[PDB]
RNA sequence: ACCAAAGCUAGCUCAACAUACUAAAC
């Protein structure tokens, strides 16, 4: 990561994560499962199931990707026929 | 550690002079006069540093930016040095990661 | 003649203006001339020493520039070779003969080139710090009202004088509306004086406030002055700079 | 009442000599000297984290990291071209109507809203306007002549129960810094462009009389307007029966970005004029 | 300190002082402007926008010269305009 | 003492040498006339007629318009063959 | 080869729409309180009660809600002007009979500030509306 | 009691402006 640039001095942001990562604005991070197109004669409907399912990530790796991201992708987006737009905000999170 | 063996000549610093009483008079230039001007103008100091702050390595990529084509050739050595230095430093040294 | 001002703002229903004494600079004994209201909101707010000491900290240090810079071990003249070999020579070890260990060494961290000291507090806090100075210049009986700013002589003993029998204090700082309308009369009178200090009404700072002991307002400075503070308790977010062409703002 | 007016008479003046900032506002640096916070300073032993060398944030000491090991996928791809649009809830509307932000005597636009402070838009963020939600229909109660560029079909049916006009235009992201900020591009000394045409991906939207596309054929407006009263259960009232029916019904020409204004016009603020072209070719120009 | 005049304007300070100010204004003039020279070696293209094939939108495209070499034997004859590249 | 006087915005147009090489290259760029035209205009001096594109101007642009805008006849064309294709 | 243009002041009215007001407008006065949107005017009078909690300057209630360490819930109210003590107490009395307890406050004097400890926001507004605040 | 110790100056540093930029002696 470069914490600060040459050209203008800022923070940038790694692409690879905003190239296989998705950032909802409650701060979760959703990605897909490593392995779901690899040898897909070999697994079982369950096991293709699974990998095909999308996935969360914990503490540690949504803190890892906020720090390699900058606070542009940090931002509330209304897109046009989102379909995560349901799922940009929490409901009923008691903690 | 020997200190010295005379007592110096009390400074007489008047807290009255022309500077002292007419300090920071136009800080409220905009907000008191129908905002035309911001206090920046009121900054006198270097050109690449009139309303502005940064960190060391900011100043110094500002300062290269905005009078880099005017500055001596050991100057502009020595920026594009400390340049060099503080970018690997602040991008590659540190502890907090 | 009775001369009596009024607020011409509104003011609030739960809160009424504050009233305060005009006097006159002409005379020694006339101390006692009319009676203005000032609002509550500039002149009777809550008093923040809190955001006073920030505006005068914000006053005293965004305009600082620290012309302070030594040279590191890069900058240094000579050692640009070592000074002996790494091994047997049975010294210490070292590299250039300016390292900051070196007696003509660099410095290790130092002051490194113009340190520009700047930041801009939030206008309102800003705002809010004006009306705090006043509204405790106002409560510690340390503001005095005025009418025109007339004197009778260019006579400099004679404010002095003047500010000794009415027991004003060491430091007066005088507020005029404007600079081209001052009258010449306090104008030579205050160029020769340092304690007596002649300001327009858009040169009024925390920092003159709290430096001088007493502060002296005349009653078109004190209108402009509320005119300009109250205007920031009811406007909106600036869409772009207030210096361009508003709707209500000039 | 501020009973700290009164406790100041008693206390001494008020001076630079005693200023104390909030406790608590500033926590205090702290140096590596001392018994303490020397001796290695808050580093560690040996290693690379006390001389300041290990790897990057990804790095995982060789191990492949977890942000290169999951499969790409499309995620944003494309996000720096999908349109957004910013939303208006009714009850927003209704709340800046009954504050007195916006007049509803008047016909409501962007510029309009944008000076009520109702909504902020961002066009250099890929924003192509503001778009109609119905998340509070059903206590809208407010007669308008709104013009958004996107609008759901509860919001234009609770806009038309109480007797407005709901309107779909659009704005190409020049026109849009335009409408947003009229005076800092009157304050530029260029002509009024015209408005571009919306692309093919949002032609059928705004030729559809259902979405109450400003495209659209003003033949079918009451066609749908009956069909969306008789599907949520309210009486179409008779708009043209209105004392304000010129206000109703003012529209925008679609290479028109003001009300009275046209392409090609450049208001000069400072003499309070509006300088109109007289050539052929420019006005053909500004008028195709 | 700081020179008044930036570095690249000192060679047009000594064109518009001295003995260069004298000489005839329509040289003066010819030699002032730098007109683009046509391309030799690389191969421009023709419109300013284009659609990229991966991004499906439209970017503004410019057309920047290679460097051209030209030996002191290209003075001598007549090269077309191009060099050792 | 008497304070300075205050330092007030001047409201004249003002207008940078053009001979002296050290003006920098935005204050002699045309827009820089249309923004002191927008900004006085009266006291400006800058011609009204300048602030409309030139032939050659309204030319190029009139080509890059029909070139990278089509019209709405054709684009609904463009439109109804797409979903005659889908169908 | 300037082309020709014309000079008009007709048009300029359009232009007024266009400008944004620097101040807030003030609400204009409807038939029936409270208005569609829930907003309401306070009294004409002012209560006898020995604090006042000045409207905001959109004219809402300065009844907000505050999070901290993402599980802290609090709610402020400001812009308070009085014996913030007696407004302290009365907010007691009033969440006491809510949680069965009397809930954690503090009281910044210097500010003029209550903070409750919880999600109390539309609460204590519509109790301030009862007030007349 | 020797060895010794203490000065406040020579001057430097960073900027602003600037004639417009290889000083004097030749
Ligand atoms: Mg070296
Ligand atoms: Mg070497
Ligand atoms: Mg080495
Ligand atoms: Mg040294
Ligand atoms: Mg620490
Ligand atoms: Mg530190
Ligand atoms: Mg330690
Ligand atoms: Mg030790
Ligand atoms: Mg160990
Ligand atoms: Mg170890
Ligand atoms: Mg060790
Ligand atoms: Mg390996
Ligand atoms: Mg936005
Ligand atoms: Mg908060």
């Amino acid at each position: 990561v470069t914490y600060f640039s040459s050209r203008k001095g800022k923070r940038k942001t790694v692409k690879a994560v905003i190239y296989r990562f998705l950032r909802l604005h409650s701060g979760l991070w959703l990605r897909r499962k490593a392995g779901y197109k690899k040898k897909l004669w070999k697994k079982t409907a369950a096991r293709k199931r699974r990998l095909r399912e999308f996935v969360f990530c914990n503490k540690t790796q949504s803190k890892l990707l906020d720090k390699m991201t900058t606070s542009f992708w940090k931002r509330r987006n209304w897109y046009a026929d989102d379909p995560y737009q349901k799922y940009q905000d929490r409901t009923n999170l008691k903690v | 550690f020997h200190v010295r063996v005379t007592l110096p000549p009390r400074k007489v610093v008047d807290r009255w002079n022309e500077k002292r009483a007419m300090f920071g008079v136009y800080d409220n230039i905009g907000i008191l006069g129908n905002f035309e001007k911001h206090p920046k103008e009121l900054i006198k100091g270097p050109i690449w540093l009139r309303g502005w702050k940064g960190n060391e390595l900011q100043r110094c990529i500002r300062k290269k930016r905005m009078v880099g084509n005017r500055m001596f050739i050991d100057d502009l050595h020595n920026l594009n040095k400390r340049i060099s230095y503080l970018y690997k430093h602040f991008n590659r040294h540190g502890k907090y990661r | 003649p009775p001369v009596l001002r009024k607020c011409e703002l509104p003011v609030p229903a739960h809160r009424r203006p504050v009233q305060a004494w005009i006097e006159s600079l002409r005379g020694y004994e006339q101390e006692r001339v009319g009676l203005t209201e000032l609002h509550p909101d500039v002149f009777s707010t809550a008093p923040r020493l809190d955001i006073l000491h920030q505006v005068a900290i914000w006053q005293k240090n965004f305009k600082r520039i620290s012309y302070a810079k030594t040279k590191t071990r890069a900058e240094v003249r000579g050692g640009g070779r070592k000074p002996w070999v790494q091994k047997g020579s049975g010294r210490a070890r070292h590299g250039s003969i300016r390292s900051p260990i070196w007696r003509g060494g660099g410095v290790a961290h130092g002051p490194r080139g113009p340190t520009s000291y700047y930041y801009m507090l939030p206008m309102k806090v800003r705002v809010q710090g004006l009306k705090v100075a006043l509204t405790v210049k106002l409560a510690q009986d340390d503001l005095h009202i005025v009418d025109s700013l007339e004197l009778p002589t260019a006579d400099p003993q004679y404010l002095i004088e003047l500010a000794r029998y009415r027991r004003w204090g060491d430091s007066v700082l005088l507020v005029d509306l404007e600079h081209e309308d001052m009258p010449q009369n306090v104008v030579a009178a205050t160029s020769g004086l340092k304690t007596f200090n002649l300001v327009p009404a858009v040169g009024l700072n925390v920092h003159s406030m709290l430096k001088h002991q007493t502060l002296v307002l005349t009653l078109p400075t004190v209108a402009f002055l509320e005119e300009k503070l109250l205007w920031h308790n009811s406007r909106y977010t600036p869409l772009y700079p207030f210096r361009l062409p508003y709707c209500d703002f000039p | 009442g501020p009973r700290a007016l009164d406790l100041l008479r008693a206390l001494p003046r008020v001076s630079l000599a005693n200023l104390k900032p909030n406790p608590g506002s500033r926590k205090p640096e702290r140096r590596p000297r001392g018994r303490r916070r020397g001796r290695k300073c808050g580093r560690g032993h040996k290693g690379e984290r006390q001389r300041g060398t290990r790897p990057r944030l990804g790095f995982e000491g060789g191990q492949t990291p977890f942000y290169l090991r999951i499969p790409k996928y499309g995620f944003n791809e494309g996000h720096s071209f999908r349109h957004q649009y910013q939303p208006l809830s009714l009850n927003r509307l209704q709340y800046l109507i009954d504050l007195g932000r916006v007049d509803p005597t008047q016909p409501i636009d962007l510029t309009q809203l944008v000076n009520g402070r109702g909504v902020t838009i961002q066009p250099s963020k890929r924003d192509y306007g503001v778009q109609l939600v119905e998340e509070g229909a059903d206590t809208f109660k407010a007669k308008v002549n709104i013009e958004v560029q996107m609008a759901s079909e509860l919001a234009i049916a609770a806009i038309e129960k109480n007797g407005g006009v709901v309107t779909t235009a659009f704005y190409d992201p020049r026109s849009l810094e335009i409408l947003c900020k009229p005076v800092p591009f009157f304050l530029r000394g260029q002509p009024i462009p015209k408005r571009m045409l919306p692309p093919e991906a949002l032609v059928p939207y705004y030729t559809d009389a259902k979405n109450r596309g400003y495209l659209a054929d003003p033949a079918r407006f009451p066609e749908a307007r009956l069909e969306l009263a008789r599907k949520y259960g309210y009486v179409l009232p008779d708009i043209t029966k209105d004392e304000l029916f010129k206000m109703l019904s003012t529209r925008k020409d679609p290479r028109q970005i003001f009300f009275g204004l046209a392409p090609g016009w450049v208001v000069n603020m400072a003499d309070k004029k509006i300088l109109k072209p007289t050539d052929e070719n420019l006005l053909k120009y500004y008028s195709s | 300190p700081l020179h008044k005049v930036p570095v690249g304007l000192w060679k047009q300070l000594r064109l518009w002082e001295g003995i260069y100010s004298r000489l005839p204004r329509h040289y003066l003039r010819s030699l002032e402007e730098a007109r683009t020279p046509t391309p030799v070696h690389y191969r421009p293209h023709g419109a300013k926008f284009k659609i990229n094939p991966k991004n499906w939108q439209r970017e503004r495209v410019e057309d920047v010269p290679i460097p051209v070499h030209y030996p002191p034997e290209s003075q001598l004859g007549l090269w077309g305009g191009e060099g050792w590249v | 003492y008497r304070a300075r006087p205050p330092p007030r915005r001047s409201q004249e147009p003002r207008w940078p040498d053009p001979d002296d090489p050290l003006t920098p290259r935005w204050q002699l760029s045309p827009r820089y006339a249309a923004k002191q035209f927008a900004r006085h205009g009266a006291a400006s001096g800058v011609a009204a007629g300048s602030l409309w594109p030139s032939q050659e101007q309204l030319r190029e642009l009139e080509a890059e318009e029909r070139e990278w805008y089509p019209s709405l006849a054709a684009m609904q064309e463009s439109l109804r063959v797409q979903q005659l294709a889908e169908e | 080869e300037y082309p020709s243009f014309v000079e008009s002041v007709d048009e300029y009215h359009f232009v007024e729409r266009l400008l944004p007001p620097a101040s807030i407008p003030r609400p204009p006065k409807h038939e029936h309180y409270p208005t569609p949107s829930g907003w309401q005017p306070p009294r004409d009078p002012a209560p006898s009660l020995p604090y006042f909690v000045r409207r905001s300057r959109m004219h809402n209630i300065p009844v907000y809600r505050d999070i901290t360490h993402g599980n802290r819930q609090m709610t402020v109210i400001r812009k308070v002007e009085g014996d913030i003590w007696a407004l302290q107490k009365d907010v007691e009395d009033f969440l006491s009979p809510l949680l069965g307890k009397t809930p954690v406050t503090q009281v910044n004097e210097v500010t003029g500030t209550l903070r409750v400890k919880g999600y109390f926001d539309q609460q204590l507004k519509a109790w301030l509306l009862e007030k007349g605040f």
